[PDB]
RNA sequence: AAGCUCGUAUCAGUUUUAUGAGGUAAAGCGAAAACUUUAAAUAUGUAAGAAGUCCUUGUUUGAACGUGGACAUUUGAAUGAAGAGCUUUUAGUGGGCCAUUUUUGGUAAGCAGAACUGGCGAUGCGGGAUGAACCGAACGUAGAGUUAAGGUGCCGGAAUACACGCUCAUCAGACACCACAAAAGGUGUUAGUUCAUCUAGACAGCCGGACGGUGGCCAUGGAAGUCGGAAUCCGCUAAGGAGUGUGUAACAACUCACCGGCCGAAUGAACUA
RNA sequence: GCAGUCAAGCGUUCAUAGCGACAUUGCUUUUUGAUUCUUCGAUGUCGGCUCUUCCUAUCAUACCGAAGCAGAAUUCGGUAAGCGUUGGAUUGUUCACCCACUAAUAGGGAGUGAGCUGGGUUUAGACCGUCGUGAGACAGGUUAGUUUUACCCUACUGAU
C-alpha cells in the first residue's frame, strides 16, 4: 500500500446549509405509490434523522446502586425509593390495583379448558407436520 | 544432605522394662505388656543405662530420617500405656429417638450393638478388639467410655463407632444426631 | 585422564622496539602436557586480546603435591558459561591432594549441571588451614571428634555363580 | 498494595467525576494466490463444466445490488459473505464504533478485487462517520473517512478497521 | 528443607516489627537516667494489668519507670565486674528473676518501702498459684457471672461460648432452645490447691477477680552512697 | 560463604596500585 | 576408441608471499563518537622469469613499439604428479529427490524462488531390533592379525567391570535434542546464588500483656475495632491497627500484629540448576 | 478478532532501544423476561436393516463430596464402562425436528460398497425450461431403465 496524502484527508463532506436543507424535507416528503424509487442518493441520514419524541428513556439505576448495595448481605439500602406520600394514597393505590387483578381472572377463565384439562389429568393431541408446510429452510 | 549418623533418646521410668531382640518390642509394667513389630522401619535400637535407651540411623535419607522420630513416639506410647493408660470418653447426641446402646457378647465375641439410631429398624454391630473395655458411665446421661492399654487398639475402636451411626442423604446441620469423642486421656490419672 | 597440575607461562611474541614482554603465568589443571597448553591460550583470549599465532610458551611445567600424605580441606571457586547466563559456585571437598580435588570436582559438576570439561572454568584452588572457617556442613561433619561408624550396610561382591552358605552380610 | 498503602490532564467540573510521512499501519500485507479465494462450482448432471466461480472471501458488495440471471452470472458471491458495516477504531481517543461501509476504493494484490469489493486484510474502505462527529476547520463537517481493515474477515466474521486519521 | 515445608501463615496488619533500633532506644535511655535520677529500684511484677500500670506511672510523672528486655537491662547496668557505667552495679543485676521492671526516681526511701507495702489491687488468680475460693456452677442454667448474684440480674451466656466450654473448659454441656445447661453441678476449683492452667480460665471466663495483685521488690541502689542493699518485701 | 575473603579485596587494591602508576610515570 | 600432429618442466577443486575489496570494529591516541590513519583471518579475484634481465639509441626529454649485443641452472615460493589440448567422429544421455552452508522475501504453521558443496541414481558390506537419503566404509579368491561405527544381564560375540554423584514414577527412563505439547503448576528430592534475623537469646511451641481520649465522626430500627461511607490522629508505652479474622440483635468472650517470660543455636525469605 | 490500558518479566549487562504473562476497558443495535414471525447460495456423499465388539469424553443404575442440601425433588463435582439406552409421525427433502412411554432415551470408533437394499454413480427412450443461427449443452425440473460366487485356502461354528 503506497503511502499518499490521499487518504488521512477529508473525502465526502456535507454543507451546513444543505443539512438544513435535508432536514426539512423529511417533514415535507409525502411519498406518491403510483410512484417508484430508482436511485437513492448517498447521504448521511443519522445527522438527518432524529425527529422529536416526548417522552425519554429510563433513567439509569444500575449507575446510582449497583447490585451488591441493591440486596445482599452487603447491602445498603434501608429504605425504598421513590415510596409512597400518604397512607390514605397507599390505600387508595391498592384497592384498584386487587380489582385489577380480580378483572384479569375472570377475563382469563373466559379466554380459558386449559388448566381444567390438566386437573382432569389429560393434555391436548399433537401438532400435525403437513399444517408446517410450508415454511421450511 | 546424607547425616551421618542420627540419634533419638527414648526414656523410662521405673514402673517398665523393655525389651528388644532385632526390631520386635516389649514393654513390661504395672497394668500390663504391649507388643510391637518394628522389623520394616529398619534402625538400631541401644541400651546406655537402664532408664535411657537410644535408636539412631546410619547414613540415612531425609524419608528415612523421619520414620526414626516417629519410632522414639511409638515406643513412647506403649510405655505411657502400660503405666498411665488410656481412656477415652465417647457421648452419643440424639434429637427426637433415644439411641438404645448395649455390650451382648456372641460366641464369646464380644460386640457393641447401636439400635433405634435416627428410627432405624437396622441393627449396626461393632466388635470390640483384644485389649479395650467397654463401659458405660455411673452419674451421668448418654456416656460411653473405652479404655485399654494400647493406644491405636483404643482410638481405632472409637473411630469406627462414630462411623457406623454416620448420617446418610440428610443435611448435617439439621441432623445432630451422632456419636462423637468428647474427651482423649489417661485411665490414670489424676495427673 | 587423571589429573596433572601445570604451570604454563607465555609471553607474546617479541617485537621491533619491543624487547621483553611482560611473561603470562597460569595454573591449569589438565591430563597431558598439550590440553594445558591448549587450556592456556583460551583463558588468555577473555582477559586482553591475543592468539596462538601472535604468541609463545615460555615454560610448561609439572607441579607436583606438597604434603600427599596429610588430609586437607579445600575450597574450590567455580564458575561455568551456562545455561543461560553464568553463576559462581563455592563447594568445600575434603581430599588428600588438590589434583584429586578437581578430579573430584568435575565429576560432581558433571553430575548435576549436565555440563563438560570445556564448559567449566575453575577460578582458584584454596586450602584451608584452620577448622571453623569450613562454612559447609558435609565437609563439618567428619571434622568431629573421636568419629566412629559402621560400614553402610556391607554389600558382598560376588565371585562364583553358584554358592552353598545363604550368605550373611557381615556385620 | 498492603506494601504500597503502608508507606504514606485537566478537565471542567461537568466532565470530571467521569470516565470513557503518511504510512498507513498495514503496508505490505500477505499476497493471497486467485486459486485460493476462488473455488469452482461445476454445473450439469455430469458435473462437467466449471466456468463458475465463487468468492470465499468476505465482500462488501454496494448499496443497490440485485443478482443477475444464472446463466449469465459467473463470479458468484454469496450473500453470507457480503458485510455491510465494519467496526471502526481511533488511533486518537480510543473508543471504537459500528459503522457502515460506504465503499472499497484500495485493494491490495491486484484491481480485480477492489472491483468485486473483497474485503480481505489490508484493504482500505470508505466509512460513513457520522457518530463520531469529525468537522473540518471550514465548519462543514464530515462523514466520508478512509480506513485500512486490521484483521482476516475470513477466519473470523467480523471486519475490523482503523481510521486513517 | 530444600522443600515440603512450613509455609508461615501471612497476613496484612499495620503494626511491623521493632528489631534492634528499639533494643538501643532503652539501652541509651538506661545509661542516661543513672547518671540524672538518684535512687533506682527493681520490681518483680510477673502478671500486670495494663490499667494498672496506668496507676503506677501517673502516680509519678517526674520519677521514671523504664521496663524493657532483661537481657537489655542486664547489659545496661552492666553483666560482669569491669564494663559497667557506675561502681557496684552489677551486684543488684545478678539477683532479678521474673519480669523486670525497672524504676528510677529523685525520692525518699521512707515513701516507697511504705507504698509498695500499702499497695494492693483486685486481679485472676492465674496458673501454677492457690487462690482462696471455690465454685460449683448451679446446676440448671448457666449465666455469664456463674452464682455470684441474683440470677434475674444476670443475663444467660452466649450459645456462641458452648464449643469452648465443651472443648477447651472441658465441663460437660448442652444447650436447650439458646441457653446454656448443665444437670449436675460442676465444681472448678477448692481451697488451698494448685491451680491448673484450665482452671484459671474458667475463672477468667466467668470473670472472678478474688486474687490479690501486688508487686514487689528486692533490691536498691542509690548513686550518691555507691552501694546496693536488698530489702524483703512482698 | 567463603574463608579468605578479605585478602583479596587487599590483592586487587595492591595490583591495581601499579596500573594507577606505571601508566603514568 | 581409432588414432599422432606435443611429452614440454609443464600442469593442479591446494597452501604461502605481494597486492587489491567489502570495513564489519575488538586495538586507538589525536584537533576540540566526529576522525582516518591501520590490524587479525572470513572469502573471493589477479600475479609470482627464457621471447627473462640490462646496456646501446632507432620509429612517432617522457611513453609505447623496436634495431644490435652480453648474461644458464638454488633458474628465481611450498607440496604434488607427467595422462594436457588437437583435426576428423560417434555411442548413450538433457530435468529430479534429500540434507548442509551463504542470502533475499515470508506467517496460524509450514515455507517460497535464487548460489555453491555433498549424498542417492549405476553401489554391495559393518552398525542404528526393522528402513532410498542417518553413523562407519577403496567389493577379484582364500588365510592370519588389528580396528571403525556400534556394543559387552539374557536373547547375542564381548566386564551382573571399576569409580563418583543423581532418580521411585497407581503403567519412570533407556530418544528421535540443541524442538512440540512449554509457560507455568507440586508441603517430590539434592546442590547452588543473593539478601535478611541471631547468647543485647533468633526459629517452633505453650503462658502473660494487647491498654487509655472513646461506645472517634457521620450514618440507623440496632453497628461499641470487625453490614457500610469518609478520615486514619494524639497520648502513655516494653508493645498494642480509630484494628487481621471467628463471634453477638447490639455489647461480651476468643483470636492476630506487636511486645515479654520460660526454653537454648542456628533459622527465615526469594531466586538458579 | 482488532485497537488500547496496568506490569510479574525477557531484552548479552539494562527500568523508560522494541517485546511482555495473569488481569482489564471499548461495540456486534432498545437495561423493566416485550418479542426477536431473519430460515439469506454446505457443488459433496450417505442412510438403514441385520449382527458383533471396543473407547469414556457417564444419559441411567452403585458409592462418595460440595451447595440455604429441613423434608421431597434438584443442581454442580469425584471414582466408575459391571449393566442398560426404546416406541412412532414427517421427503411440496429429514445435515433435522416434534410427543409418547421410560430408571434413562449419553457421545463416539472399527464398521457392515459382494449379507441385502433405497437415493445417487449412469449410457441408449421421452417431455418442459434456459442457452445456442444450428449440431447440441446446461441454472433447471420430470419420468422409464439385466450383473448373476465358494465347489479352493484360511477364519468362524459344530462333527470324527
Amino acid at each position: 500500500v503506497q503511502p499518499d496524502r490521499r487518504w488521512f484527508g477529508n473525502t465526502r463532506v456535507i454543507s451546513q446549509d444543505a443539512l438544513q436543507h435535508f432536514r426539512s424535507a423529511l417533514g415535507e416528503t409525502q411519498k406518491d405509490t403510483y410512484q417508484v424509487l430508482l436511485r437513492r442518493n448517498k447521504l448521511p441520514m443519522s445527522l438527518l434523522e432524529e425527529k422529536d419524541a416526548d417522552e425519554s428513556p429510563k433513567a439509569r439505576i444500575l449507575d446510582t446502586e449497583s447490585y451488591a448495595d441493591a440486596f445482599g448481605p452487603k447491602a445498603q439500602r434501608k429504605r425504598p425509593r421513590l415510596a409512597a406520600s400518604n397512607l390514605e394514597d397507599l390505600v387508595k393505590a391498592t384497592n384498584e390495583d386487587i380489582t385489577k387483578y380480580e378483572e384479569k381472572q375472570v377475563l382469563d377463565a373466559t379466554l380459558g379448558g386449559n388448566q381444567e384439562d390438566k386437573e382432569n389429568g389429560w393434555t391436548s393431541a399433537a401438532k400435525e407436520a403437513i399444517f408446517s408446510k410450508g415454511q421450511s429452510k | 544432605m546424607k547425616y551421618i549418623q542420627t540419634e533419638q533418646q527414648i526414656e523410662v521410668p521405673e514402673g517398665v522394662t523393655v525389651s528388644i531382640k532385632s526390631r520386635i518390642v516389649k514393654v513390661v509394667g504395672p497394668r500390663g505388656t504391649l507388643t510391637k513389630n518394628l522389623k520394616h522401619i529398619d534402625v538400631t535400637f541401644t541400651k546406655v543405662n537402664n532408664q535411657l535407651i537410644k535408636v539412631a540411623v546410619h547414613n540415612g535419607g531425609r524419608k528415612h530420617v523421619a520414620a526414626l522420630r516417629t519410632v522414639k513416639s511409638l515406643v513412647d506410647n506403649m510405655i505411657t500405656g502400660v503405666t498411665k493408660g488410656y481412656k477415652y470418653k465417647m457421648r452419643y447426641v440424639y434429637a427426637h429417638f433415644p439411641i438404645n446402646v448395649n455390650i451382648v457378647e456372641k460366641d464369646g465375641a464380644k460386640f457393641i450393638e447401636v439400635r433405634n439410631f435416627l428410627g432405624d429398624k437396622k441393627i449396626r454391630n461393632v466388635p470390640v478388639r483384644d485389649g479395650v473395655t467397654i463401659e458405660f458411665s455411673t452419674n451421668v446421661k448418654d456416656e460411653i467410655v473405652l479404655s485399654g492399654n494400647s493406644v491405636e487398639d483404643v482410638s481405632q475402636n472409637a473411630a469406627d463407632l462414630q462411623q457406623i451411626c454416620r448420617v446418610r442423604n440428610k443435611d448435617i446441620r439439621k441432623f445432630l444426631d451422632g456419636i462423637y469423642v468428647s474427651h482423649k486421656g489417661f485411665i490414670t490419672e489424676d495427673l | 585422564a587423571h589429573f596433572k597440575e601445570y604451570q604454563v607461562i607465555g609471553r607474546r611474541l617479541p617485537t621491533e622496539s619491543v624487547p621483553e614482554p611482560k611473561l603470562f603465568r597460569m595454573r591449569i589443571f589438565a591430563s597431558n602436557e598439550v590440553i594445558a597448553k591448549s587450556r592456556y591460550w583460551y583463558f588468555l583470549q577473555k582477559l586482553h586480546k591475543v592468539k596462538k599465532a601472535s604468541g609463545e610458551i615460555v615454560s610448561i611445567n609439572q607441579i607436583n603435591e606438597a604434603h600427599p600424605t596429610k588430609v586437607k580441606n579445600f575450597g574450590v571457586w567455580v564458575r561455568y558459561d551456562s545455561r543461560s547466563g553464568t553463576h559462581n559456585m563455592y563447594k568445600e571437598i575434603r581430599d588428600v591432594s588438590r589434583v584429586a580435588a578437581v578430579e573430584t570436582l568435575y565429576q560432581d559438576m558433571a553430575a548435576r549441571h549436565r555440563a563438560r570439561f570445556r564448559s567449566i572454568h575453575i577460578l582458584k584452588v584454596a586450602e584451608i588451614e584452620k577448622t571453623a572457617d569450613v562454612k559447609r556442613q558435609y565437609v563439618k561433619q567428619f571434622l568431629t571428634k573421636d568419629l566412629k561408624f559402621p560400614l553402610p550396610h556391607r554389600v558382598q561382591k560376588s565371585t562364583k555363580t553358584f554358592s552353598y552358605k545363604r550368605p550373611s552380610t557381615f556385620y | 498494595a498492603h506494601e504500597q498503602s503502608k508507606v504514606k490532564d485537566a478537565l471542567p467540573t461537568y466532565l470530571l467525576d467521569r470516565e470513557q510521512k503518511f504510512s498507513v499501519p498495514l503496508p505490505k500485507v500477505r499476497g493471497i494466490s486467485e486459486e485460493e479465494m476462488f473455488k469452482v462450482i461445476k454445473t450439469g448432471k455430469s458435473r462437467s463444466k466449471s466456468w463458475k466461480r465463487m468468492i470465499t472471501k468476505h465482500t462488501f458488495v454496494g448499496e443497490g445490488f440485485t443478482r443477475r440471471p444464472v446463466k449469465m452470472e459467473r463470479i458468484i458471491r454469496p450473500s453470507a459473505l457480503r458485510q455491510k458495516k465494519a467496526n471502526v477504531t481511533h488511533p486518537e481517543l480510543g473508543v471504537t464504533v459500528f459503522l457502515p461501509i460506504l465503499a472499497v476504493k484500495k485493494n491490495p494484490q491486484s484491481p480485480m478485487y477492489t472491483q468485486l469489493g473483497v474485503l480481505t486484510k489490508g484493504t482500505i474502505i470508505e466509512v460513513n462517520v457520522s457518530e463520531l462527529g469529525m468537522v473540518t476547520a471550514g465548519g462543514k463537517v464530515v462523514w466520508g473517512k478512509y480506513a485500512q481493515v486490521t484483521n482476516e474477515p475470513d477466519r473470523d466474521g467480523c471486519v475490523n478497521a482503523v481510521l486513517l486519521v | 528443607m530444600p522443600r515440603s515445608k512450613r509455609s508461615k501463615l501471612v497476613t496484612l496488619a499495620q503494626t511491623d516489627k521493632k528489631g534492634r533500633e528499639n533494643k538501643e532506644r532503652i539501652f541509651d535511655e538506661v545509661r542516661e537516667a543513672l547518671d540524672t535520677y538518684r535512687y533506682v529500684w527493681v520490681l518483680h511484677l510477673d502478671d500486670v494489668r495494663t490499667p494498672v500500670l496506668q496507676e503506677i506511672r501517673t502516680s509519678w510523672a517526674g520519677s521514671k519507670l523504664i521496663m524493657g528486655k532483661r537481657k537489655v537491662l542486664q547489659k545496661a547496668l552492666g553483666e560482669k565486674r569491669e564494663e559497667e557505667y557506675k561502681e557496684n552495679l552489677y551486684q543488684l543485676s545478678k539477683l532479678c528473676s521474673g519480669v523486670t521492671g525497672l524504676l528510677f526516681t529523685d525520692e525518699d526511701v521512707n515513701t516507697v518501702k511504705e507504698y509498695f507495702k500499702s499497695y494492693v489491687r483486685s486481679d485472676y488468680s492465674r496458673p501454677n498459684t492457690k487462690a482462696p475460693l471455690t465454685f460449683t456452677i448451679p446446676e440448671g442454667i448457666v449465666y455469664s457471672r456463674g452464682g455470684q448474684i441474683p440470677a434475674e440480674e444476670d443475663v444467660p451466656m452466649i450459645h456462641s461460648l458452648e464449643p469452648t466450654m465443651r472443648n477447651k473448659f472441658e465441663i460437660p454441656t448442652k444447650i436447650k432452645a439458646g441457653k446454656i445447661t448443665i444437670d449436675s453441678p460442676y465444681l472448678v476449683c477448692t481451697e488451698g490447691e494448685k491451680l491448673d492452667v484450665r482452671q484459671a480460665l474458667i475463672l477468667k471466663q466467668f470473670g472472678i477477680a478474688a486474687s490479690e495483685f501486688k508487686v514487689k521488690v528486692s533490691a536498691y541502689y542509690d548513686n550518691d552512697s555507691s552501694t546496693v542493699e536488698s530489702t524483703n518485701i512482698n | 560463604n567463603f574463608p579468605y575473603k578479605a585478602k583479596i579485596l587487599e590483592e586487587i587494591e595492591a595490583k591495581k596500585m601499579k596500573d594507577l602508576e606505571e601508566r603514568e610515570l
